[PDB]
Parts: structure tokens; sequence; C-alpha cells
RNA sequence: UAGUCGAUAGAAUAAUGUAGGUAAGGGAAGUCGGCAAAUUAGAUCCGUAACUUCGGGAUAAGGAUUGGCUCUGAAGAUUGAGAUAGUCGCGAUUAUCAAUUAACAAUCAAUUCAGAACUGGCACGGACUUGGGGAAUCCGACU
RNA sequence: GCCCGUCGCUACUACCGAUUGAAUUAUUUAGUGAGGUCUCCGGACGUGAUCACUGUGACGUGUUACGGUUGUUUCGCAAAAGUUGACCGAACUUGAUUAUUUAGAGGAAGUAAAAGUCGUAACAAGGUUUCCGUAGGUGAACCUGCGGAAGGAUCAUUA
RNA sequence: GUAUGUAAGCGUAUUACCGGCCGGUACUAUUACUUUGAACAAAUUAGAGUGCUUAAAGCAGGCUUCAAAUGCCUGAAUAUUCUGUGCAUGGGAUAAUGAAAUAAGACCUCUGUUCUGCU
RNA sequence: AUUCUGGUUGAUCCUGCCAGUAGUUAUAUGCUUGUCUCAAAGAUUAAGCCAUGCAUGUCUAAGUACACACGAAUUAAAAGUGAAACCGCAAAAGGCUCAUUAUAUCAGUUAUGGUUCCUUAGAUCGUUACUUGGAUAACUGUGGUAAUUCUAGAGCUAAUACAUGCAAUUAAAACAUGAACCUUAUGGGACGUGUGCUUUUAUUAGGCUAAAACCAAGCGAUCGCAAGAUCGUUAUAUUGGUUGAACUCUAGAUAACAUGCAGAUCGUAUGGUCUUGUACCGACGACAGAUCUUUCAAAUGUCUGCCCUAUCAACUUUUGAUGGUAGUAUCUAGGACUACCAUGGUUGCAACGGGUAACGGGGAAUCAGGGUUCGAUUCCGGAGAGGGAGCCUGAGAAACGGCUACCAC
């Protein structure tokens, strides 16, 4: 009821995961109210400008998305302030970069270059499955998209291929315990596979045990868990060393010896 | 200046609450519809976020239910008798929760003699024979059917004792369970077994 | 306790008893359906078999009893439906490199299904829907109501 | 009720009186001096100091309220019911038992104390009864 | 040799204290109470639908429709000033209360004291060992009385 | 030849299934404490990566290459302070608590005995 | 960097504080001060008071243009662009300050079956004017008070304002109760009102281990010419549901309810097909719109924690104190409020009260560590806007760079 929502986001206040440099500004570019929630969602602002250099202010990003070549998932998107978090495509249609917003292990963001046959879908986590709005399922996903009259077997936490052109379910992985998974923030954030098992805590917080490729376990909470795929074959392109997270030194070595200059 | 908000008056301690906060409008609170028998008025508030909640002034009509027979019907409200939280809100009628109402009986009973034809209480033989359309419902033949079906009905139709004194009478014990102040009708459970029975010492004691 | 006369006749919401028309009848004499506590936590039987009304209790009543399980221990008995209870824990400060042994006292309520609820009792308690100013909890279990030596009746 | 109506009366009913009252606005300026006069007063409720010999001060101070009518509650006395059996014609006669029990119920008594409406033009101790109060000082302890 | 207080000068500080001082603050009884809102009304006004009188058309003078800053009789929906009863209640007045500040005749301390006046109190048994509790008296110190201790001047000897 | 610290055996709480010792299920004295997990806002604090020309620190920028060129690219970690607490988990030491000696004591089992009670 | 050093004396050793001594994003002040980068900064006291200026206004192809503002010319041209004004949305907070305020705020920890959510993102509306009606701004003209401004009066004219409500506004279908028909009823029905989403009430289906011997209406089969009498293999006694569940949960059936919705929009761009009615039917997204989710949120509630003080020990219950019950209020639980009914609630584990240069936390300072101190301020949350109270709008303000009032200025 009280008060806000007050639309003004102070950068410091802003989330990490974007770097935001402290700088030259005191102010963030907080993303309108949208389908993704506004800690977990990368702007069209930061996007453009920052990673992919289309765009030097914010008053450039303003100029390229009113000219509506950013595409995010079959739609226009005319506001430059438009969160577009996880698993959503980019599609810069001149020239033609492709993009699917997905995780580092470093917690951020990637700047990941799909197929454009990849393009075409993506995964959606579903958050809850309700019973009575038309024509009388109805399935609604992480990305808020409400997908009616679900197949009856869908339930909650599953993963879903959407069509996108059509908001169609075209593919449903249910949440079993060999699935492969990315996992979308605890401090886990993106890393990768396969979930051994989940130890049900009724109310709540029931904790996910998920163990990587190098064969290294840790624990997240079953919110933060998204199931992309089948242990071995991801449904979609992870981005490079597939979320295995070695340690910042193991890296550094590896860092180092690259290069003969 | 009307206000929710548990941080007025005197804490468990009995510690003085000294004050943050004014009275914000957060903490919001508006007076009393305090909703009278008579000539259907129903206003609009402007509720938060934006849905109107119906203030009702001056109710005559409500749905009065027959849990038993699960059917409920359209019936004038006659009169407040009882209100278990303040006997001012009896005498000025205001229709409340929880107010116990004596209704108006005749449409109930029309139903009634159109399922069972049993007379629900024990008319009399002018009573029956006029039909406004009482004689034609409890004769109507047709050879052969809805005869057929008063026949099946009737290991259930005696219709328990106090409810049949109610009938005739013409006015029937009920509590409304919708609070027309914000619901903007006044409607209401029909008294059966043990609902009556608490209210009817209650009748014959405090009168 | 009282034969629920209170000056307003005690229901239920939803249940009112259907005698007339609809298929007839397997004993009991009462629609009163009835709990699973449900974090492992049982129910007693008596709320099952409660004619007691109590809109507050989350075995007769519309309530969730919503969130903070705790364990604590009975002081006073004394309210018709509500006891008080005493924790005391040790909470370290570190810059005392002790504790202090601390108290909090929070008046929680007692459905009228738990009985021979006395102090000194353990009581297994969750915070419920804020019930009425002090009160803003629920018995779950009464794990003590007890007895050790009383549950077997001395000679 | 019993006893009076005799206090010499009538008419006028002046001043001045006596005895009884009232007076705007201001409110002790009056005077030797608040003298005289007025305020106050009963009851119930709330609240209650300096000081103190702890008993008082105290009706401290300071506040609220009071009719009528119409209801309601509380506060007592006394036996009786209920159930069963036998005999004679519901009536009469005989036998048994403790619980019942806070009005058990029933009936009789006689007013007290409380609460709620309605109600009148603030009218409500309405007549009458009936402390003005507080702060100090001098003096004798006190009646 | 040490040396203290009384007494007196001067300077400074805080206390008690007639005034039942003064000031400000927050709670508080009672009374008074703006305004808003809710709510009982009101009808400044303005139309419908119906009726007429006139004009016109349609229909069998009448009726119906339309127009005429039109008039009038039914009965509706909106509706201002004002306004009823309620609840919130700023604010004010007067008692009570609390915290905080500060005037003050005068009394009565201590201090800086440093050139003073009067004594020798204690420091050696300080010429009366010291010193405590407590009372009274001495200008004061202190003395004295009663019971003490040793921090004594006896760590003791002394059938 | 030791050593046993590590592993498995054997003596009223590792007993019992199902699916092929494993992994569930059925599981079990309360706590304080303690263990390991998640959950710990950024800045700060410590500090990684990096010549902000030094540096405070900024979070830049370096590279084949000042060629031709978005081509190759590492980044803006990790910890702790946001304590205690709470959540979840392990231990059974330490300090308390626990039946049952006026035994309606603990199991189990026999009364179809009893009461509740059914698709 | 776990550090001392000077000072009681004739000399000497401790007790001791004092001084020296070092640091302080920790403030002041002096003197001196060439250059570089960086920047706290009317907090403390006066959360005092304020002249003058400014910080909150807003238009696209896209609600409404008959601005002669510009553009007009050739065909009916208005259309274009777009100030004004209507309409819609913002103004609820950025910013500032930290007073009140000590479990309060708040952090961490969490809940919401205790609730609201514009917006945005995504989906949803087949139960006789089809594009109508008239009044007002802007405008035009005339005025008022010394005035900001407030507007009076007269005369126009728009709508994504308003008022209605059809030709895709459409009923059918099936189920209820009405019933033509038939027959004994394992039983079913033409045609009908009613049956859209919603709002509002009540009732219910809801979370269901396996078999038999009988009886009444017989479903197959059998026995009997019949009349009659037996038996029986099987589907099946079947909304789920978060899960502390008899949730009114996202949703429905039966019986009743009230009343919103379903566009008389606009801009892009016009096609198919002519019987060319200027017919029929058609894409996108702007703004509505109803149900539902999501998102920005939010209010309340859990656990645990805060300085000094006993020269503050009992405290709360006049009038909710603390509990029950019922109501009322509200967005919601709720003594928040009120009737009635109980006598509770809090306390040496320091309650109640008083004080605080006392907002809280994240944090900062100073260190051997342990701590001690700090925080008014660069963030987060909350609070307030002279002190207080009340209110409208709107998803949201008990608003002050809104209003209305009082008191003080």
């Amino acid at each position: 009821m009280a008060r806000g929502p007050k639309k003004h986001l102070k950068r410091l206040a802003a989330p990490k995961a974007w770097m935001l440099d402290k700088l030259g500004g005191v102010f963030a570019p907080r993303p309108s109210t949208g389908p993704h929630k506004l800690r977990e969602s990368l702007p069209l602002l930061i996007f453009l400008r920052n990673r992919l250099k289309y765009a030097l202010n914010g008053a450039e990003v303003t100029k390229i998305v009113m000219q509506r070549l950013v595409k995010v998932d079959g739609k226009v998107r005319t506001d430059p302030t438009y969160p577009a978090g996880y698993m959503d495509v980019i599609t810069l249609e001149k020239t033609g970069e492709f993009f699917r917003l997905v995780y580092d292990v470093k917690g951020r963001f990637v700047i990941h270059r799909i197929s454009a046959e990849e393009a075409k879908y993506k995964l959606c986590k579903v958050k809850k499955t309700q019973l009575g709005a038309k024509g009388v399922p109805f399935l609604v996903t992480h990305d808020g998209r409400t997908i009616r009259y679900p197949d009856p077997l869908i339930h909650a936490n599953d993963s879903v291929q959407v069509d996108i052109a059509s908001g169609k379910i075209t593919d449903y992985i249910k949440f079993d315990s060999g699935n492969l998974c990315m996992i979308t923030g605890g401090r886990n954030l993106g890393r990768v596979g396969t979930v051994v098992n989940r130890e049900r805590h009724p109310g709540s917080f029931d904790i996910v045990h998920i163990k990587d490729s190098q064969g290294h376990v840790f624990a997240t909470r079953l919110t933060n868990v998204f199931i992309i795929g089948k242990g071995n074959k991801p449904y979609i392109s992870l981005p490079k060393g597939k979320g295995v997270k070695l340690s910042i030194a193991e890296e550094r070595d590896k860092r180092l010896a690259a290069k003969t200059h | 200046g009307i206000s929710r908000d548990s941080a007025h008056k005197r804490r468990a301690t009995g510690g003085k609450r000294k004050s943050l906060r004014k009275k914000r409008k957060f903490e919001l609170g508006r007076p009393a519809a305090n909703t009278k028998l008579g000539s259907g008025r129903v206003h609009k508030v402007r509720t938060r976020g934006g849905n109107t909640k119906l203030r009702a002034l001056r109710l005559e009509t409500g749905n009065f239910a027959w849990a038993s027979e699960g059917v409920a019907r359209k019936t004038r409200i006659a009169d407040v008798v009882y209100n278990a939280s303040n006997n001012e809100l009896v005498r000025t009628k205001t229709l409340v929760k929880n107010s116990i109402v004596v209704i108006d009986a005749t449409p109930f009973r029309q139903w009634y003699e159109a399922h069972y034809v049993l007379p629900l209480g024990r008319k009399r033989n002018p009573k029956h024979a006029q039909k406004e359309d009482e004689n034609d419902v409890l004769t109507k033949k047709r050879s052969e059917k809805v005869m057929k079906k008063y026949l099946e009905r009737q290991k259930y139709g005696k219709v328990e004792q106090a409810l049949e004194d109610q009938f005739t009478s013409g006015r029937i014990l009920a509590c409304i369970s919708s609070r027309p102040g914000q619901c903007g009708r006044s409607d209401g459970y029909i008294l059966e077994g043990k609902e009556l029975e608490f209210y009817l010492k209650k009748i014959k004691s405090k009168k | 306790m009282a034969d629920q006369n209170e000056r307003a006749f005690q229901k239920q919401f939803g249940v009112n008893l259907n005698r007339k028309v609809k298929p007839g009848i397997t004993k009991k004499k009462l629609l009163r359906r009835s709990r699973d506590v449900g974090l492992g936590f049982k129910t007693p039987r008596e709320a099952i078999d409660g004619t007691y009304i109590d809109k507050k209790c989350p075995w007769t009543g519309d309530v969730r009893i919503r969130g903070r399980i705790l364990t604590g221990v009975v002081r006073k008995a004394k309210m018709q439906r509500t006891i008080v209870i005493r924790r005391d824990y040790l909470h370290f400060v570190r810059k005392y490199s002790r504790f202090e042994k601390r108290h909090r006292n929070m008046s929680v309520h007692c459905s009228p299904v738990f009985r021979d609820v006395e102090h000194g009792d353990i009581v297994t308690i969750g915070e419920c829907r804020p019930l009425s100013k002090t009160v803003r909890f629920n018995v779950l279990k009464v794990s003590k109501g007890q007895g050790a030596k009383k549950s077997f009746k001395k000679y």
C-alpha cells in the first residue's frame, strides 16, 4: 500500500553483478518493473552501452532502442530501461549477433553469442501451476509469461522450452535429481551440474545438493536451482569454462601460463 | 483520524509509548457505515488499491439460506431481534454480522409446499383452498409426475419442530454473516439445529 | 468448560450440518474434520472430539500457525485459552567474554484442546497469525504437560 | 388528633425604622477591622498537600453527579418436587431413597444497594437541612 | 625543628534560606473547544417523461408528436449556500505532577593564605603515650568522663 | 621387527525391510555448548587481478599489432566485519534433566474383553 | 613495537596520579603555505527565523485543434506540425535533517492461511442508433477586488471527459429445476426460462485398503407355460489444494445476489472481393479494460541484541491494563476500537520512572591481542518538515516546494 515504488536507484545501491563503475555518476539505470526482478535483471541500458560498446551514453541507448533494433524475446522493446534478465534472447537484427543472457561463474551476466536457430526458443523455469484462469489450467514462468493449458505432468521447478514466436510449450524436463542445472543466485551463481539429491524440509528452504563435473559438491536452496538439461547434454549453449568454478589462484596459474607474448 | 496501528495505548509493561509517526494514512481506518433497516441505498468507497468496497446504508433485502435444504431465497429483512455485541444495535435495527434477523418467510414456504406437499406448519381449510397459488401447487396432479416425485421424498420430510412453529408464524430466526458495511449486502444463515437451541433460551430469558 | 455459551451462537464458518436432503448416515454425529499438524507434529485427539468453537485454534479455526518454531517453559497458566512462557538462554556477548543469561517473556495462545497445561511445562510453540496483542503465538505441541511420574497413576 | 385564633382594631400602608430580601458593571476600592451580608453546605464518587506527637491535617485543596418515568440485576425466608411399588374407588390409604442444590424449582416476605434507557428549557441536595477556602504569624497544649 | 585551628583581611565556590520566589518543559483530571470527515437534512437550479394554450403535420373539434427565453398538474435522477447527530480533536483555561534552570536578606561551611593575631594541640612519654566511638564543657586548640584498640612508650623479663 | 593413529570384527539401541555394501524408508533422551553447511548488502575492512605515468587508489586496460583488424581478451575475485540470533547438520565429552522403590513401572502377548471407528 | 620517561626524599623502595610522550576523517584555532590530486563542509548550539531567485513539470505518427502560429490551393478540405486548455501521468519523493525517540526505530533473522498493489512483462471477455446525445474549458467578448490569484456573467465547440447502449450484441450446446412423450422407475426427455467473467452470501464434491451372506426398486443370466422366485463376474460411492487444514487458495456446481466488465478510441498503413450499399472483413501497438500471474513495492508479525540510573522497587488496570466472546473499523491479523465476561499482564535475569551532546544498523577511531570510544553526516531502513490536528486526490501522501483549522512566527 504505502509509499513508493520510488523510481530513483543510486549507483552503489545498484547490484554489483552489473559492474557499474562508481565514479562519474551517483545514479544507476534502475530497470523498470518488467518480468525480471530488479536485482536479477540486466537493463538494456548497461548491456548495449557498457558491454557491447554500441552506445556511449544513456542518450545513445534510448536512440538505438527506440529504433526498435533490440528485439528481446519476440518483442520490439522500445524501453531502454527494460529489465531483460535470464535466458532472454537479445537480437540486434542489423548486424545479426544473436545473444542469450546467461551467467558467468563469477555470478555476472555474459555476452554469449548463440546460433540464430538457438535464438528461436529459450528455457523457462516454471514458478507455479494453478488451476482456474482460462481455459482452465495455466502455468506461469520465472519470466512472468503465463502459458495457458499446460501439459498436466508439469510440476513446479520444471523447465519448459518456449517457442517464443508463439508462446507455446514445446518440451518439458521434470525436476528429477540427475538433471543438468545452472544456479541462479545464491553465491554459487552460474555454477553448473548435476543435482545429486534434494533434502526436503517442510516449511521451508528445501536444499539441493549439486555435484559439478569436477566432482566438487556444493549446496543452494531450491528457489535458486534452474533446470537446464540432461546430464552431459545442456539444451542451451553454456558460456566458457562451463561454470566449473576453480579457485582464483588456479585460474591465475592458467592465465599467467597462457601467454608467450 | 481513525488509526489501526498497534503502537497506540499502553504496553504490557505499562510503558509509555512516546510518538514516532503523526498519524499515517498507511494506518487508515474510517467511520462505520452503521447500516440501517430500510430503502436500498449503496455507495461506493475508494479503497486501497483502487477497488470499490461498498458501504450500504439502508438495505431491505437479503439472501437467507436453508443450509439443510441447500436452497436460499431472496426475502425481506423485517426486523433485527438480537445482537450479541450491543443492545443499542437491536433497537436502532442496524444490520450487522451476527445480528439476529427475523425474515418474512413467505417465498420459502411456497416452494417447500412445492417440494413436499406437507403444509409446513399444518395450515387450515380455507387457507389451503385459497390459491395465490397455494392449493394449485398442492393438488397439481398431471396423472402421474410431480406427484411421483413427492412419493420419493419423505423419509426426510417431517421438518424440525422448532422450524415449523417459525414457518407459519411467518417470522424466521437467522444470523447475518455478511458485513453490509464493506460487502454492501445483508445476508444470513437461517438458524437450524444447534443454532436455534442456544438462541431460543436467550429469547425467553431476555424478554 | 462452558457449553460454548457466549452472547453469540458459536459457529465455525462453512459447516452447517445438513439434516434434510443429501445421502443419509454413518454415525459420529459430527461433520468435524480434523488436522494433521505435520512437521511430523501429531494431533491431540480432542481436536476431532472438540465441541469447543475456538476460532483462534488451528484445530477448529481458519488460522495458519505461521513461521518460527520455538520451545519454551510455561511460567503462568492463568489465562482462559492462553498461557505465558519464559524462555531463558545464553546470549554470548563477546565484549564481556562471557554471556548474559537473558529472558524474553512472551504470551502464547493455548487452544482448549490442550489440557493439563500448567507451569512448568515445556511446550512447542509456533508463531501464529498474531492473535491479540501480546499473544503472537499458538501452541503446536505440549511436549511436557507433564509428570514423568504422573503419566501412570500413583497408588 | 388535641388545643388555639386573645396578644385593642380599622383605614391609610409616608418618611425614618425594625424584621426579611434583591440588585447591573466593577468586586472590599469600604472600615478600626470583611463587621454585617453573601459565597459554601447534604449525599455518592474521584482526588487530596504543607506539617505531624503518625493518631491526624481531612469534609484538606481540586473535581464530577443528584429529578421524574421506565426497565434490569443483586441482596433474604420456607417447604415442595422427582422416580417406583402395593391396596380401595384422577381421588383416598400405606411403603422407599440419596442425589436434586445457588435463587433446583415453587412460593411468601420486605425493602436495600448498583446499572441502562427515555424524558424536560439546566429543570434536578430544586422547599427545608446545611463547613467559604488556602498561605503565614502571635498565644494558651487540648475538651 | 615540624606545625594546626580559632580570630581578622581579601578573593572564589557550593549549601541552607523568608519569598510557600520566579521561568520553561513533558505527562494529567475536569471544563471549554476551532476544523475536517462521516452522517440526518436543504433545495439556490435543471431537465426528463406526461398534460394544456398557441402555431404546424399526422390520425379518428378531440388525440398524439414537434417547436414556442411558454405555463401548469402528476413523479423522478443529479444538485450549492446552509444544516442534524456522531466520532476524531488541534487549541485554550484551571488544579495536580515531573524534569530542568535560575533570583535571594541573611545564616552556615570550605578553600586559595602565601608577610598577621592568639595559644602548643599532635609529631621525642610533645613534658598529660597515642588514637577510636560517644556526650558535655573550654576562646580555640582541646580537656574531661565512660567503654575500647595499639597504628605504644610493653613484641618480654617478673618460681 | 614394530607403531595402530587410520580400516573391519565380537558383548540388552545399526534393528528391520524394498531395489541392484551402496541408497532411501521405518528410526529414536531434552538442553546449554560445540561442528559443518546454507543464509551472511555494497561501500568500508583485509586483499586478488591490473603501471590510476608515482601515490592516495582508480577499476582501469594490456595484447599480435601505434600494420591490416573486434581480431585474441583477463577483468571490477576471495574472506571477515551484517556480532550474537535463527535455519539445517554432526558429536555425545563437559554441566544439568529423564522413567520405576506407596511400581496402575517397561516391553510383548491373551482375552473379541472394552470403547472409538471404515472404503 | 605487549614499549615508558620526569615529579613525594638528605639519600632509598613501593602505593599513586599528574605531566611529558604517540595516533585520531576528529573538530577548533594560530602562524607559515609555491605545486599536484582528492573532498568533508551550518551536524554539535538554533529540528531557529527568513527578503530575492531557482529545485516539479509534462505531447508524441499515436486521446482532443476551427492557434490563421506556420503550412494552405485545387478535388470536399479539414487533415500536417503543435503553444493553450480539457484529458491522462508525475509531484507519495529526490533532496534535507536526525528533533521526538532506549526494544521504539533497526540490523541480522524471518512471515503473510493476515493482506494491498498503478505500473511493466505475459495471457483472458461470441449469453435494437453502430458510431449516437448535449454541456463546457481552451476560445470569443464583457467584468469584478488594491492585489497574488480567485473567478462572476454572456455566447461557442471537442473527447481515450461525460451520457447511453446496436447489425457480427449470437445463439447454440449441455446441466438444473417446468414438461409433450413411455414404463413401473439400470430409468430419459423434445422446448422452454435460468445458466458469460465478475460482485456478494449459503451449501456441497475435496485429501478415501480389501471381500461376502441377505432384503427393496432388476442390469444381464437362470428356474417356472405363466403367475412368480432366484442368484451374480466387472467399471464405480471419483473437485483438487498450499499443506498446521472443513482456506472462501487458482476454480466450480446447486439456491439466491448486485453491477463493474465486454472500446460509439486513436495513430500507422491499406488489401480482398463487387450485387461497389461507399457493403462485408483485416494486421501492428498507444491508451482503456476485466480475471490471473509477475514485477516495483508495502504494512504489519517472529527471533535476538542497545548508554546511564535503585539518592527510581514495585508496576499496568481514571477511560484496555492483560485475557475470552461477539461486533465494528480497515488493505490486513489484531484491545486498533466497543459491548459483555474473566482477573489478568510486567518485575532484582532491574520492571515502572527519570536522564542521555540517545535515531538504529552497515560502519569509523585507537590499538599486541582483548577491548574502549564513536556514529550528526557520503549507504540502507525509519522518522519529521515551526508545534500539533484533521482531510482530498490518487495504485499509493493523514503531504507542506497539497489543502483546511488552531496555537506560535
